[PDB]
């Protein structure tokens, strides 16, 4: 003689625990990470003009150290300075 | 090590994607990089309160 | 809240209806409220943090030797900026999550109230978020309720008779 | 929301009533809700940013020559402060606008509910934000509704008879 | 709001009931809503500002002589940090107070609505936040209302007869 009409919202079996103003941990249906905590470990060479300084420091490439002769007139957007750079000239 | 790839944000740890607004890799950055924060994770809810059956 | 349970069987949308009448149980999703909530959520971070700013030349942040005053000042500046940005991130995420939760609760309540206003006197709220309608309401009736064009006047007499005898 | 349209002809206040009865259509504004919203809005920025702070002697922010470390540090400090304050301004304005909008919606809903509670059983909510009252309600009746002293008990019998026949 | 007055005689909880029937006036407190509000309030500052950070070696912040550029820079850095943190504190306290007030108002409204839904047709909202129940409701009835297991169906006939005559 009569009908029935229920109302509801979708749920999921497992939810993600987020933090709000009034809760340390509250479970929601979905959540996205906002902090990028991992790196690919390699430097992309575009769109920035990268200059890898092999065994050369910036000052060594500037002054003209022999093993830095290849760095004359170089240009860069980012100069990447390796830990293995060394000086081999007059102290 | 240098690589043949596309990325706008460079850290000493390598290139990272700049789609997220924050990063916890390194405070030394170059390019259109996210801001460095001390927290390694911050989850933003993209759904409703989750009340499952039972 | 008064729904007390979500529907994991609901995959059509976020909010929807489950009806049961003489013909048989049926289920559908309300696209407008789900789409509204998704649209209001789809951004929600580009509207405050427009983008990643672009930094090219900065101070040194790692030191080999020990200089003194200037290295201390550089360390202090970097630490202050890092702490302030961590607080900004924490507070922003907490506020956005709280507001999103309140928003979805309000959207659910708005859908419930809209349905209740369609069924002016023909239905009674059973209190568990589910309406008992007091007249013949077939699948065309139900899809008119879901449509938003439910004509309450033509069932008013039958509904009132069922209610008040 | 359920009002679906604003009233550009309303200049008396922010929220108000438009009534239609046997005598004729009339319009008035509710001063208490409008005044409450305006009062809550009138400040809303002195209560967070008390004032402009007063700065007298600062660092140099424009440089002619190129020094090196110290100029880089000064540029970095100024850029960090500028970025942080821009984020603070952006977030503050977004939050205040969102809260103001929610506040005005809540005030409208509160006025609607107060009116509905004045008309306990004498009126029915038509769903478009407009009440159909089921008894003789003259201009004195309407201004009593607007006043907040509407006596629902003395129309209860007539209203119930009009409703349930 | 629609309660219009607090109860200083209420010490059992934050929100509660005062009933009056044939037996006599009684008062009790609702523990669930008060406990929920207190639980949501009990933290509310550890969830944003986790703790006090630990600073060991910093810059000099008080100077005896006058150096020049570097002392100016140090003063500027300290002043900028102090101003930014003062703004953060001010905004945080204002937002938390506003949200707490809205939260408690919502909890009061939720308790009122839950009670109203228990009394489906047996009671009428008098508009001052107080229900007039239209049937014999003894102390067991009242504590069932407070309990949340009020059986509205078995008083439906008597209540409807009292209401609509
Ligand atoms: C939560 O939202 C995210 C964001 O849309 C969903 O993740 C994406 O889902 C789409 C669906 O096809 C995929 O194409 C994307 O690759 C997903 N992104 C990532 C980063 O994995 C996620 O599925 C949603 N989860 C729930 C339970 O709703
Ligand atoms: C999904 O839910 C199950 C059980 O509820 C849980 O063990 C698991 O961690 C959740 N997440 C995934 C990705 O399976
Ligand atoms: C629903 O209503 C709209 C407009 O009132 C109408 O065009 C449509 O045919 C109806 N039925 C549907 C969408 O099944
Ligand atoms: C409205 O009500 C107040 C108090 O109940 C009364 O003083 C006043 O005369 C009434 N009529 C008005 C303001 O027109
Ligand atoms: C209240 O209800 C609960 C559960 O329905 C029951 O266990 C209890 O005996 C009732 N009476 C009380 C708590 O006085």
């Amino acid at each position: 003689s009569t009908a029935t009409l229920c109302l509801g919202h979708h749920a999921v079996p497992n939810g993600t625990l987020v933090k709000t103003i009034t809760d340390d941990q509250i479970e929601v249906t979905n959540a996205t990470e906002l902090v990028q905590s991992s790196s690919t470990g390699k430097i992309c060479n575009n769109p920035h003009r990268i200059l890898d300084g092999i065994d050369c420091t910036l000052i060594d490439a500037l002054l003209g150290d022999p093993h830095c002769d290849v760095f004359q007139n170089e240009t860069w957007d980012l100069f990447v300075e390796r830990s293995k750079a060394f000086s081999n000239c007059y102290p | 090590p240098i690589d043949t790839c596309i990325s706008e944000c460079i850290t000493p740890n390598g290139s990272i994607p700049n789609d997220k607004p924050f990063q916890n890799v390194n405070k030394i950055t170059y390019g259109a990089c996210p801001k460095y924060v001390k927290q390694n994770t911050l989850k933003l809810a993209t759904g409703m309160r989750n009340v499952p059956e039972k | 809240g008064f729904i007390e349970n979500g529907w994991e069987g609901m995959i059509d949308g976020w909010y929807g209806f489950r009806h049961q009448n003489s013909e048989g149980t049926g289920q559908a999703a309300d696209l407008k409220s789900t789409q509204a909530a998704i649209d209001q959520i789809n951004g929600k971070l580009n509207r405050v943090i427009e983008k990643t700013n672009e930094k090219f030349h900065q101070i040194e942040k790692e030191f080999s030797e020990v200089e003194g005053r200037i290295q201390d000042l550089e360390k202090y500046v970097e630490d202050t900026k890092i702490d302030l940005w961590s607080y900004n991130a924490e507070l922003l995420v907490a506020l956005e999550n709280q507001h999103t939760i309140d928003l979805t609760d309000s959207e659910m309540n708005k859908l419930f109230e809209k349905t209740r206003r369609q069924l002016r006197e023909n239905a009674e709220d059973m209190g568990n978020g589910c309406f008992k309608i007091y007249h013949k309401c077939d699948n065309a009736c139900i899809e008119s309720i879901r449509n938003g064009t439910y004509d309450h006047d033509v069932y008013r007499d039958e509904a009132l008779n069922n209610r008040f005898q």
